[PDB]
Formats: structure tokens, sequence, C-alpha cells
């Protein structure tokens, strides 16, 4: 939301100094002259910058800062002196930074100078190349700092590389003149023997390594995984790396960004990846709800190649319909709250299917109308208004 | 085998889940269509098309 708004119009400036922001058509000196979208993005950017301050100075020290502010205010709140002490209930920026420096011993003045006083987000364009001879991974990260909303980042940058030997984090120092970052790569001895490949968490899984390159061990790369800067990343992986990142990652933001990047690769391996995500309980439900729409877009792009039925129809009849009647939907029992959301989002994405003539097929429209006719809600303890409203959608 | 002995018969029962779902669905759709047409005809009405 904030990178869309700041690249759209100028930027949000937390803590201005009194104009400080002349790129935008109102004055930021008073709350009653702000646009309402600017007020909303102001609150949004403020809580993300506080998450960044928690990233630099750990969460227990952050809660100690907040407790110190509240405790000064509550010793202030019981005095009777007319504001000799009632102004300890008012916080400022300098007092907040001083309380942070009191509890932690680190000051955050570079982070405050970059993300508060400066009003911009950063844009990262990354591309990699694997050097087989020296066994290194040559990243190439360049910033677009000449757009109207952008600024230049010179700090450190975390990158997480999943190779066959596991998941390794690397810190890159991205100075102004930097372009190529050579990080080292590990072995490929988990392709010699079939062993399980260890993940970002402690677990390990069986991966189908037939799509991987023979010479490179690395399975996927993520630039800034923890969202530790206010950034927009445009990484150029290979399509099998996006499919591996969709399947076997233990991070929902990486699964979402792989869904978002698989729309450019309409190959049938990506259709298999999104269909395996859709069938998979123990995936987070908002990833499967995105995989519905991604599968609809991919299915629209590979018409005159699609083999069987329309997308997600057989999957809908496998998950939510009767075993004896495929075209009759099961009676509504909405007590699971994840297959309820997936059930009410799957025909909405299924209706975006189009034939070679650019008209929605009469197999999906008939399916949606049979979902509407055979709807029986006399048996669940929950209402049907959102599911029926999504059927109209 | 019929002169002196008699046993009763019953009507054919339709215990099929498919046709029971179809019967309940079509009866619900027909009664709600009849109700909404009756209530739109005996009151103030709107129309998506001109004089419809």
């Amino acid at each position: 939301k904030i990178v869309a708004y700041e690249l759209k119009t100028g930027g949000v400036l937390l803590h201005p100094i009194f104009n400080p922001a002349s790129h935008l058509h109102f004055s930021i000196k008073h709350p009653h002259t702000l646009s309402w979208e600017y007020y909303s993005m102001f609150q949004c950017k403020a809580h993300l910058v506080m998450r960044l301050i928690e990233n630099r100075i750990s969460m227990e020290f952050m809660l100690q800062v907040f407790n110190k502010l509240l405790s000064l205010a509550s010793t202030a709140s019981s005095q009777k002196f007319q504001s000799h002490m009632w102004s300890q209930m008012l916080v400022s920026t300098s007092g907040f930074l001083k309380s942070i420096s009191n509890v932690s011993g680190k000051d955050i003045q570079p982070l405050i100078k970059q993300w508060v006083d400066q009003s911009g987000v950063v844009k990262f364009y990354g591309s990699f190349a694997f050097n087989r001879k020296r066994n290194v991974l040559e990243l190439e990260i360049k910033q677009d700092y000449t757009s109207p909303g952008t600024q230049k980042y010179v700090g450190p940058l975390k990158v997480t590389v999943q190779e066959l030997d596991g998941s390794f984090n690397h810190t890159l120092q991205i100075e102004e003149n930097s372009l190529k970052h050579d990080i080292p790569c590990h072995s490929k001895s988990r392709r010699n023997k079939k062993k399980k490949i260890p993940l970002m968490n402690g677990e390990e899984v069986d991966m189908d390594l037939s799509a991987m390159d023979a010479d490179s061990p690395l399975l996927w790369i993520r630039i800034d995984p923890d969202m530790s800067v206010l950034r927009k990343v445009e990484f150029e992986q290979a399509d099998f790396m996006w499919q591996y990142q969709l399947r076997y990652e233990r991070d929902v933001v990486a699964q979402q960004e792989s869904i978002l990047a698989l729309e450019k690769f309409p190959t049938p391996a990506s259709r298999l990846a999104l269909t395996d995500i859709l069938e998979q309980e123990q995936c987070f439900y908002r990833v499967r709800m995105s995989a519905c729409f991604c599968l609809a877009k991919i299915a629209n792009s590979m018409v005159s190649t699609w083999t069987g039925p329309p997308a997600m129809k057989s999957l809908f009849t496998r998950m939510f319909c009767c075993k004896s009647c495929p075209n009759i939907v099961k009676t509504n029992n909405f007590m699971s709250f994840q297959s309820y959301f997936l059930q009410k989002t799957m025909p909405v994405a299924m209706a975006l299917l189009r034939d070679v003539h650019n008209l929605c097929p009469k197999e999906v429209l008939t399916f949606i109308l049979d979902l509407i006719k055979y709807n029986d809600n006399r048996k669940n303890k929950f209402s049907d208004n959102y599911y029926r409203a999504e059927m109209i959608d | 085998p019929h002169t002196y002995i008699k046993t009763p018969t019953y009507r054919e029962p339709v215990s099929d889940y498919q046709v029971l779902r179809e019967k309940a669905a079509s009866q619900r759709r027909d009664v709600e269509r009849a109700l909404t047409r009756f209530m739109a005809k005996t009151g103030e009405t709107q129309s998506l098309f001109k004089d419809d």
C-alpha cells in the first residue's frame, strides 16, 4: 500500500520540520489540511517504521521503551501541580529517541534520518548469475533512485539463498557505486544421494529436482526476506525457482510473491505448482485464495493448449461436492473457516476463464448456476450471506 | 398360486439422494420465484428495461 502510494504521488513525510514537502498539493503543517488518503498512509508508514525500529532494537527493549513512557505518564497523571509535571504525559520525537537510547544504549539516528526525515521508499532490481568455475553466486542489485517517489539506500541488505545444502542468509553492503555482489555457494551432494533438503525452519522435505539445473545448487533467492526496509523488489529468477519457492517455502510472503511472479510464466509446470498449492491444506489459506486467481490468469493465457476440463472445476468437485454426484454441491457446513473462504473464492476466480472466442465458457457458467440452485443452508450454524454474495460476484 | 393365499404390496419408494436434492432444489426455486413475482406484481415495481 505505501510503496504504491509513494510511487504514485511524492511521498509521506513523517516528522516534518517547520514547506518541507512541496511535491504535493496540500500543506502538511496541520492535520486539517491533509488529504484523507495521506492521513491513512501516514498512519500506515508510522507503524511500519516502528516495526523497523523493533528490527534494529529488539522487541523486549521496545516494550520497555513503551512501558517507560507509560510509567512517566502515570506518575505525571496523579500530581495536582498545574503542568509542572503534567507535560510528562506528552511525548516528543527527541524524548522518544532519548528513552530508546536510555534503555538500549544504541541510537537509531541513521534509521530515523533515512525512514522518517527523508520521505521515500526504495526500488530494487535484482538479477543473479551462477559462476560454476569458482562456485559463487554473482548477484546484481541496482536501484531506481531517479523516480519521483524514490530514494537511495546505502545500508546493509539481507538476502536468503536456498541451496541444496539448506537455507543460508547473507548480508550485502550496498554502497552507491556497488553493482555486483559475489556470495559463496555450498555443495550439491544432496543430488548425488537422495537426501532431504533442509528448509528455512528446522524441517526438511523431499523435492523433485528434475526441473533444477544440473550445474547450480541454488533453488531460490530472496532479496530482503524480512521486509527490513521500505522496498519494492523486482527479482529475476528462473520459473522453476519460482515454483520451488511456491511449493516448499515456509514463509507466506515468499509464497505470495512467487504466485505474483508465476503469472509471467504460463508453463504447465507452473499450473501444476499452483494446483498443488490449491489442493494442499496446511498451506495458509490466503495463499490458496491467491493461487485461484493466478491459476485463472494462467489458464486464460494457455488456451489452445489446455487439455481437460476448465481450471479448478474438477478440484472444486473433488473438494466441495458429493462423492456420488459431481455436479451437486454438498450442503453448506461452514465450520472449518478455511475451506469456507476457499469455497467462496474459487468460483469467483473460475468465472474469469475465457474461451478462444473471448467468451466465458458455458461449462463454468452452468457450474456456477448449479452452485446457486443446489445451495442448502438449513444445517450449518452460520449464515450464508457472504457465500451467496460471492456467488453473485 | 393366487386362489387361496394373499400378501400386501407397497408403493415404489424413491430413496435416491440425487433426485431428492433435485426435487428440494426445484421446489425451493419455484416457490421463491412464485413469491417474488406475486410480491412484485401487487406493489410498486421497478424494471431494468423500459416497461418491463
